[PDB]
């Protein structure tokens, strides 16, 4: 029907893909010592 | 087996930061 | 510009049809508070009881009590 | 008024904090000197934690039953 | 030009425009770091097991040899070797030397001297920029931790054995083997660190809340808060006063910085001089001045002794004192 | 441009894609229990109930098919000690594949109030755009949650019409699923006493219907308007939020 | 509002109540201030004059010889275990006296302290609506409710006692803290791994932050004394976030450029710590706790070769376990020979 | 005088000073 | 105002430091004493 | 109706004895570790209560935002209109 | 080795790596 | 009954535990196959001792 | 079971899965 006009854009800059990747891959570090056991 | 796992996730953790180093975005002033 | 109309829509288009409307002053402000400081009363009744903190006579609170 | 100086100055604040406070300190002496704190609270003097029934340290293992068992601990 | 080869090397490392400044402090600082990274990972992943207590029992540290992250592990230096400089050469064959201890006493050498000089660059550049010279104090309440529980805690102790491994587990027993020797619980350094870190987060929970709680309107709702704030721009960013006004009404109004320059120093003199003391801590503790000790002093009349928390700590370091070390110990007090 | 966790505040706006979305993830939830099920059925070791039990095997969401009434397989099996005569269509396959279809109905659903977002049920008269009358809505949700309420003790437990729960000795050592009979005294707030749980059914029940037809009826005030916010659409959810926990709570403990 | 509305004896309340002062009273004044006031008079009054010789056996208090760091409000003993110990209920009954004796000054404290927490919180938020700003003091002073409802309530609500509660005092939470060690390895959950690194880290960026913006500071006075130049209404910024930008870019390799995400992430650092050392204690409630690592325990039976500083530790909780849980926990009447417990040599 | 910052100081200072009698009694109780 | 504030602090703050004296004084001896 | 006397057999159920009764398993069906684990009613409350622990974060977030709403964005230029 | 071992964490690797990257990209082409 | 014998076991107590440590029960120390009945402990003089 | 079966499937799977997201999200923002 009519066209929604709540649409909205998302953004995720570069500072913010590191701090993302820096994130899972150190508590990746963490708990895979743990999932092993 | 886990020997070589443990291994890529802690080189992984230091690519991301030799990564967050060089490659940064560049901040511009004003 | 017009929605869209079905023939459920408006069916139900007097129930969703009065938003805004209230009752000027207090209403049954003070009516809601009686119920409201018997419920917390309410709950202190089975609290008390289920902390054994308050003993009745026809309860005992174990597992032999669910077998009859 | 009173903006925190001119309490801590005025000679009307320790004609009144001269005579309270000592009178509050005296009767805080009083309160244990007299032994009257071992009783209003419970704690055992230092010739009262064992008494000749028991000769090591309380214990009470019945949970509706404390009131009347530790009046036995105590001794009383 | 009519310069030099060495005037042409010095307006190199002091060349502020390089994208990791060296300094002359780098020039020292960056190859004993390297060293000291690039044995730390190899003798964290291939070590063979180490002696570490002289009683030729050698414990495993390596990811190779059946161990996960946490209890992976740099093995201390031996007991037999002590405070002897052991380096690579004085070892007969290289097998001779990882089993003794070898990587631990390379690594902590390289180290220490690398994170004095990186205090050092770090005054270095403030003098580059301009800037006052005090990030280098701030960076010393560390330096002092961490040069008290490699280097002065084992003169003290006169072995290397006692210091603390390079492992997450082996952090752990070295804190539990301390507490059991010498009561860090019960010192009153560790109690200042202890509130140098406490006090050292809420005053970094509360000061980040109150700046965020004081953003001014600067952006939509769609878009993000930080996009109000643009990169070295001049005015402020946030109402000061209102921070002020809000935390003065919360507990009374003498009770708050109106001066953020008095602010900011209160935010870096409180953990650092908290972590001051933590530091000398176990360097007093590393010349056996223990801690409080306050066992059987509770007696009444009649020569009876009453039990206090401070005798419940006790049998928790009776319990570790009969159990570390658990093949050393031919005699009946723990001089070593 | 949005952060990436405002992302989904794209459907507070308008009422439409509000239940495309609720949908969606009542599609997912009820889906996920049809998978768990005959995921479990088809691991479960019916041989030995006296001593490698339903509990021991490490099992989840079996108990709660188990506790309202459903002892019977398609397999032929029960708990109890026997096979079945006949399963009948509620069985713990057929259960399992109960929620799937439901899944699969309401993933359509979702895809139907995604598209015709934009109907004149929600654009209110006398503005002409998007509301919502919040408290009459509530009215209609906590009229029916009572009836639900009322019809599960007075059926579902009390066996009029439906089987029962699951009632035990003290010690285990026996008990299945019968009808039982509402306790009204102070033993129907023993916890223990599952006469509490048919009679709160049936008295929690009529309570929200007369509050049901309370909260249709009755405009809420201007003073309490403005104190709880009435008008947004998130005040319901910091309270709703608010409520489960407090039922996560009782649950767990 | 806008339409004459009447006044009524509520609406002539709330301006006594949200009146200006020098401590703020407002609404939540009446839930803090009876509940924060006894919560900490209740502790000085249990560590002065009352004991715990009838609970755990041990000597608490000023008047019996204990100082400072000896002083405690003990927990109630192990036979209650889940009372809430009124002072006119079953295990008291009125008596007062009687009623400190057996712990239940303990739960008077942890009780009047939970409403204390909640009251406080909503302090934050009235006060500021009333100034119009964000919440978001109040939001991390959820934290410091999330670690005191999980250990102080949770755990021993999940435990078989609140004698396995922490105590109101110093050396008793030293204990508590001896207590996780070797009975749960609370020191190998990740969980509290993540808390060190939220307290530790945010101990960082107190010190980082207060002494970047004191070293980049702007010449703005010409007495050396540089606290004396901060007019607080000036409009320009008192540091350089240039200069600082430019300092840990070339020490550290990557800095902040940003003062408002600056300050927030000093705010998520400890928030997150402490929220995600909350739900460690979850587990540790039903002793659902990270033990063991199942794959060197068993290289460990079959080899005495083999050890680790894990298996190191393993011996250490032993230690702990099998000495202090005599005195520890009196209820269970046990007596150990010199014999079982374990030991080195000498 | 009855003020809410009175009381506040006033609810804290005199139990104080009683309990401050106190301990200093409590270092004069011999064995 | 009357009295001068700075001979106030100083016999508050002697009053202070002799009552804290006390306190060590007591921990040597009487209860606690460790004898 | 069994006896033994042997030094070996005896502390073999001894230490069983401890566990409450002693029983016969079979540690090769499932490759068992010998280790216990949890009953569901232990994995329901661990789960139903860091989600509810949770969730009381979240009551405060959007019960902060509705109250707080209008200065979501940011609070205004002026608000300089408390100091005392 | 635990057999969903590896693969729990392979999962929980590049799932959310490949989330981020997505958002990113779609970010840096504007 | 052998169903009253195994519910007063250790290893059936949930608090008895471990977080990392996935799966069933069965899984911890294997199917239960059958009760291998009551130890009764002897003294040399006969006289009955309690675990 | 091949206990690398299900992980060089899981991985064939995700990674060019997660290939072509990319190039079309990206896309799809023009
Ligand atoms: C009934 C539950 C519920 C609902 C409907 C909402 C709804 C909303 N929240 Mg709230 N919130 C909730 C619970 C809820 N929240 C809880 C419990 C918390 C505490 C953790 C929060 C904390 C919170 C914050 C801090 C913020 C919101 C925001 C939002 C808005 C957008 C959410 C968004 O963009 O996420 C986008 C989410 C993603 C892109 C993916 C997140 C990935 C998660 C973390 C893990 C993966 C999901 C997981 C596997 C699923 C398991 C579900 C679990 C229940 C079992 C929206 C109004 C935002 C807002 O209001 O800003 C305007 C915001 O900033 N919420
Ligand atoms: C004929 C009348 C009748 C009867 C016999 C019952 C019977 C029952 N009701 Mg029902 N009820 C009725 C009418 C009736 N009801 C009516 C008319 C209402 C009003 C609609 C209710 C509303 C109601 C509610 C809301 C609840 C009951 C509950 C119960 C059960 C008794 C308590 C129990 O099991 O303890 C166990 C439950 C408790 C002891 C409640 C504990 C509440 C605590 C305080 C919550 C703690 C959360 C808090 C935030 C703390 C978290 C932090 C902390 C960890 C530190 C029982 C099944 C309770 C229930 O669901 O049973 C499981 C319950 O919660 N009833
Ligand atoms: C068509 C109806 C229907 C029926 C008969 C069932 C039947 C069943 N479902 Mg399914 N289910 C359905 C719809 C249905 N479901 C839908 C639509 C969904 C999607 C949301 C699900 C999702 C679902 C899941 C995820 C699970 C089930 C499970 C179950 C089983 C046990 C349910 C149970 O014990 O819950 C007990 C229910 C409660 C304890 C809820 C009590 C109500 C709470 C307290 C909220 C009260 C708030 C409310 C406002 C009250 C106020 C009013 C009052 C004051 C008057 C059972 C076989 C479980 C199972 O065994 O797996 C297969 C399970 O895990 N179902
Ligand atoms: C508002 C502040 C406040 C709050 C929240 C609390 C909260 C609490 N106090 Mg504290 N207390 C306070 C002020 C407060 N107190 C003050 C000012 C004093 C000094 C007098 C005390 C002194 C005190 C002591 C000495 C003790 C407590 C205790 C308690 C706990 C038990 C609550 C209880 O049973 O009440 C139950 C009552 C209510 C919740 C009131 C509900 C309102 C009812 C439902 C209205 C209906 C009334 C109606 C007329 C009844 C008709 C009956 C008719 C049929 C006869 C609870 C944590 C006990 C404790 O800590 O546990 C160990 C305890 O021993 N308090
Ligand atoms: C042990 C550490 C610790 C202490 C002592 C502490 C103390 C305080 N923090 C406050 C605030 C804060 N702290 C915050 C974050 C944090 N706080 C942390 C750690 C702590 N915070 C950490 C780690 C963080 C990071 C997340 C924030 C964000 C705030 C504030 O905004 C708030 C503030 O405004 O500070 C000025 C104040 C609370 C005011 C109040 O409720 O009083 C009223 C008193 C009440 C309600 C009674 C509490 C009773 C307690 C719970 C039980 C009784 C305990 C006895 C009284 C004492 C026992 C002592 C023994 C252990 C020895 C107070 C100064
Ligand atoms: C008590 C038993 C339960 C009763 C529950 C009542 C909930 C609703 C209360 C009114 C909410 C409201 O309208 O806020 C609305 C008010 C705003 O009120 C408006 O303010 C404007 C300001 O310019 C104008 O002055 C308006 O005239 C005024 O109406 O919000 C507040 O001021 C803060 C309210 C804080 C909450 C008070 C709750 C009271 C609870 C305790 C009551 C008993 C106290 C003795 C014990
Ligand atoms: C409003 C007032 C709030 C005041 C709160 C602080 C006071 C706490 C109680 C002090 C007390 O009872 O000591 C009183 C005790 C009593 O002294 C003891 O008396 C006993 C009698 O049997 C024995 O003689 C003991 O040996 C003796 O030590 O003093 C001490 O133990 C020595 C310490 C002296 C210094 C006390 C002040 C400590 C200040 C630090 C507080 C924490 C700060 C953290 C942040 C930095
Ligand atoms: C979603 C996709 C993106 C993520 C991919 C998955 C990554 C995360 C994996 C799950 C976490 C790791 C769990 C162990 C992995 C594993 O090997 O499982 C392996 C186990 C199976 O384990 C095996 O089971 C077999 C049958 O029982 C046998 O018993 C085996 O002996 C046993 O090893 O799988 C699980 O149990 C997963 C269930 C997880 C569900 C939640 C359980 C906890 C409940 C509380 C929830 C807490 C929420 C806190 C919120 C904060
Ligand atoms: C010790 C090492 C151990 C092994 C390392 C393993 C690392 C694994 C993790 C890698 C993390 C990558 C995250 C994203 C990086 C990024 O966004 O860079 C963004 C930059 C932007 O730089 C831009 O470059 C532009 C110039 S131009 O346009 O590109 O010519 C310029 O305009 C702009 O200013 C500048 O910002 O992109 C590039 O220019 C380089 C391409 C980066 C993409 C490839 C990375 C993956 C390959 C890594 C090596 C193989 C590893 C195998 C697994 C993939
Ligand atoms: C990470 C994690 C988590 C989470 C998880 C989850 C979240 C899960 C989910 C899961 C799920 C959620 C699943 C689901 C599934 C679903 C399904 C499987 C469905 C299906 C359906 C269908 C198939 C349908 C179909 C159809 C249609 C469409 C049409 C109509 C008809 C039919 C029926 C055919 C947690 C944290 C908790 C813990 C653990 C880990
Ligand atoms: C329980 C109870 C209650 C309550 C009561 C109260 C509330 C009380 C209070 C009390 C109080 C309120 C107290 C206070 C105290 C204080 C003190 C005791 C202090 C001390 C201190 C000291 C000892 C030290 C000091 C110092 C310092 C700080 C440092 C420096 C030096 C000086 C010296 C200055 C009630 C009624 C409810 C009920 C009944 C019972
Ligand atoms: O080295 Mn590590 O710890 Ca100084 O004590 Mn003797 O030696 Mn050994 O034992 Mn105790
Ligand atoms: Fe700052």
């Amino acid at each position: 029907a009519r066209p929604n006009p709540n649409k909205q854009v998302v953004e995720l800059n570069r500072t913010s893909l590191y701090w993302g990747l820096l994130l899972i891959f150190v508590l990746a570090v963490l708990f895979s010592s743990y999932i092993f056991n | 087996m886990e020997a070589l796992v443990y291994t890529f996730l802690l080189v992984g953790t230091l690519g991301i930061i030799f990564f967050s180093i060089f490659f940064r975005d560049p901040p511009r002033m004003i | 510009e017009p929605g869209l109309v079905t023939p459920l829509g408006t069916l139900l288009r007097p129930l969703n049809s009065e938003a805004g409307k209230v009752l000027p002053g207090w209403g049954t402000t003070v009516l809601m508070a009686v119920f409201i400081l018997l419920f917390a009363a309410f709950l202190l009744i089975i609290l008390e009881i289920y902390n054994s903190s308050l003993i009745l006579d026809d309860v005992s609170m174990s597992w032999e009590t669910l077998a009859k | 008024e009173r903006p925190f100086s001119d309490i801590l100055t005025s000679i009307r604040y320790w004609v009144i904090h001269s005579i309270t406070v000592p009178a509050l300190f005296i009767a805080g002496w009083l309160f244990v000197s007299t032994g009257l704190a071992y009783d209003v609270f419970g704690t055992p003097r230092p010739n009262e934690y064992f008494t000749e029934d028991r000769q090591e340290a309380p214990l009470i293992t019945d949970r509706f039953n404390a009131l009347e068992q530790v009046k036995k601990l105590s001794g009383n | 030009e009519n310069s030099s080869l060495w005037a042409r090397f010095c307006e190199w490392i002091t060349s502020t425009e390089n994208r990791l400044y060296i300094g002359w402090f780098g020039v020292i600082m960056i190859p004993c770091l390297l060293t000291a990274t690039s044995v730390f990972i190899i003798a964290f992943i291939a070590a063979p097991p180490v002696d570490i207590d002289g009683i030729r029992e050698p414990v495993s540290g390596s990811l190779l040899y059946g161990n996960n992250i946490i209890t992976g592990a740099v093995i201390p230096t031996s007991n037999a070797i002590g405070l002897h400089f052991y380096p690579i050469w004085e070892a007969a064959s290289l097998d001779e030397w990882l089993y003794n201890g070898g990587p631990y006493q390379l690594i902590v050498c390289h180290f220490l001297l690398g994170v004095y000089c990186y205090m050092g660059r770090e005054w270095e550049l403030s003098f580059r920029l301009g800037m006052r010279p005090w990030i280098a104090v701030a960076y010393s309440a560390p330096v002092a931790a961490a040069s008290a529980v490699f280097l002065v805690y084992p003169i003290g102790q006169g072995s290397f054995s006692d210091g603390m491994p390079l492992g997450i587990s082996g952090t752990f027993n070295f804190m539990i083997v301390f507490q059991a020797e010498h009561n860090i619980l019960m010192h009153p350094f560790h109690m200042l660190g202890v509130a140098g870190v406490f006090g050292g987060s809420l005053f970094s929970a509360m000061h980040g809340s109150l700046v965020t709680s004081s953003l001014i309107r600067e952006t939509t709702e769609n878009e993000s808060a930080n996009e109000g704030y643009r990169f070295g721009q001049e005015e402020e960013t946030y109402n000061i006063v209102a921070a002020h006004g809000y935390f003065g009404r919360l507990i009374f109004q003498y009770a708050s910085f109106n001066n953020s320059r008095s602010l900011h120093f209160f935010l870096a003199a409180w953990p650092v001089i908290g972590i001051w003391f933590t530091a000398l801590g176990l360097s007093t503790m590393a010349f056996n001045l223990n801690g409080f000790n306050f066992n059987q002093s509770v007696v009444d009349s009649q020569g009876r002794v009453l039990n206090t928390w401070a005798d419940i700590i006790n049998r928790a370091n009776l319990g570790m004192e009969v159990m570390h070390e658990r093949n050393a110990h031919n005699f009946p007090l723990d001089l070593a | 441009g949005l952060p990436w966790y405002r992302v989904h505040t794209v459907v507070i706006n308008d009422p439409g894609r509000l239940i495309s979305v609720h949908l969606m993830h009542t599609a997912l939830v009820s889906g996920w229990a049809g998978s768990m099920a005959l995921f479990e059925i088809s691991v479960f070791d019916p041989s030995d109930p006296v001593l490698n039990p339903m509990w021991r095997q490490g099992m989840f969401v079996l108990p709660f098919m188990t506790r309202l009434g459903i002892t019977q397989s398609w397999g032929g099996w029960t708990i109890s000690g026997e096979t079945a005569t006949n399963p009948g269509i509620w069985s713990y396959e057929g259960v399992a594949a109960a929620h799937i279809i439901l899944s699969g109905a309401l993933f359509l659903a979702s895809v139907w109030h995604w598209t015709y977002w934009d109907l004149e049920l929600f654009r209110d008269p006398r503005t002409g755009k998007t509301a919502l009358d919040l408290p009459k809505i509530f009215g209609i949700h906590l009229f029916l949650s009572g009836l639900l309420c009322f019809g599960f003790g007075a059926f579902h437990v009390t066996g009029v019409f439906g089987p029962g729960i699951w009632v035990s000795d003290p010690y285990g050592l026996t008990g299945r699923v019968q009808p039982v009979a509402p306790s009204w005294g102070a033993d129907g707030f023993d916890p223990y006493n599952p006469g509490g749980i048919a009679s709160h059914h049936i008295a929690a029940g009529i309570l929200g219907v007369l509050a049901g037809l309370f909260h249709l009826c009755v405009r809420p005030s201007i003073r309490l308007y403005f104190g709880l916010s009435m008008g947004s659409i998130e005040t319901v959810l910091s309270s709703s939020i608010a409520a489960v926990f407090w039922a996560a709570f009782v649950v767990a403990g | 509002g806008t339409y004459q509305e009447k006044r009524t004896w509520f609406d002539d309340a709330d301006d006594w109540l949200r009146q200006d002062r020098f401590v703020f009273v407002g609404w939540s004044g009446l839930l803090l201030f009876p509940c924060a006031y006894f919560a900490l008079g209740g502790w000085l009054t249990g560590t002065t004059f009352v004991t715990s010789w009838y609970t755990h056996g041990l000597a608490t208090s000023y008047l019996e010889g204990c100082n400072f760091l000896t002083a405690a409000v003990s927990t109630p003993a192990n036979s209650m275990a889940h009372s809430l110990l009124f002072v006119w209920g079953p295990e008291a009954q009125g008596d007062f006296t009687r009623w400190c004796q057996l712990g239940g000054l303990w739960a008077f404290v942890a009780l009047h302290g939970a409403f204390g927490l909640i009251g406080f919180m909503l302090r934050q938020f009235e006060i500021a609506r009333s100034v119009n700003l964000r919440p978001y003091n109040a939001i991390a002073f959820s934290a410091p409710i999330a670690v005191f409802v999980s250990v102080f309530l949770i755990y021993p609500l999940g435990q078989s006692g609140w004698f396995f509660a922490p105590s109101f005092g110093v050396a008793a939470i030293f204990r508590f803290i001896l207590f996780f060690q070797g009975f749960h390895n609370w020191t190998l959950n990740p969980f509290h791994m993540m808390g060190v690194a939220g307290v530790l880290g945010a101990a960082l960026l107190c010190a980082i932050h207060g002494a970047t913006v004191e070293n980049t500071l702007f010449e703005d006075g010409d007495g050396a004394n540089t606290f004396r130049a901060f007019n607080p209404t000036q409009a320009e910024e008192t540091y350089s976030m240039v200069t600082a930008n430019r300092f840990w870019s070339q020490i550290f390799g990557v800095a902040f450029s940003n003062k408002r995400w600056l300050h927030f992430f000093m705010l998520l650092v400890p928030v997150t710590g402490l929220w995600m050392s909350a739900i460690g204690v979850v587990g540790l409630a039903l002793n659902l706790r990270a033990y063991d690592f199942v794959s060197q325990e068993i290289r460990a039976a079959e080899d005495p070769e083999f050890e680790t500083f894990y298996t190191k530790n393993i011996l250490l909780n032993e230690g702990i376990r099998a000495w202090m849980a005599a005195q520890d926990q009196p209820h269970e009447r046990l007596v150990f020979p010199e014999e079982v417990l374990p030991r080195g040599n000498a | 005088i009855f003020t809410v910052r009175w009381l506040a100081i006033h609810g804290i200072a005199v139990p104080t000073i009683f309990f401050l009698g106190a301990i200093t009694a409590m270092q004069f109780i011999q064995r | 105002g009357r009295i001068p504030l700075w001979l106030v602090g100083t016999v508050v703050g002697t009053l202070a430091i002799g009552l804290l004296a006390v306190f060590f004084y007591g921990s040597y001896v009487g209860l606690g004493s460790s004898l | 109706g069994l006896t033994f006397t042997d030094p070996a057999t005896v502390k073999k159920y001894a230490r069983k004895a401890q566990l409450g009764e002693i029983f016969e398993f079979d540690r090769s069906t499932l490759q068992s570790d010998g280790v216990f684990r949890s009953s569901p009613r232990g994995w329901f409350t661990f789960g139903h209560v860091c989600f509810a622990l949770l969730f009381f974060f979240g009551h405060i977030w959007h019960g902060a935002r509705t109250i707080f709403r209008d200065v979501f964005a940011g609070i205004d230029d002026d608000i300089n209109d408390q100091v005392e | 080795v635990n057999i969903y071992g590896l693969t729990a964490t392979a999962l929980f690797i590049i799932i959310p790596t490949s989330f981020l990257l997505i958002l990113y990209v779609k970010t840096a082409s504007t | 009954p052998e169903k009253l014998a195994f519910y007063d076991y250790i290893g059936n107590n949930p608090a008895k535990g471990g977080l990392f440590r996935t799966g069933a029960m069965n899984s911890g120390d294997g199917i239960a196959v059958g009760w291998l009945g009551h130890a009764s402990f002897k003294d040399q003089e006969g006289r009955e001792l309690f675990v």
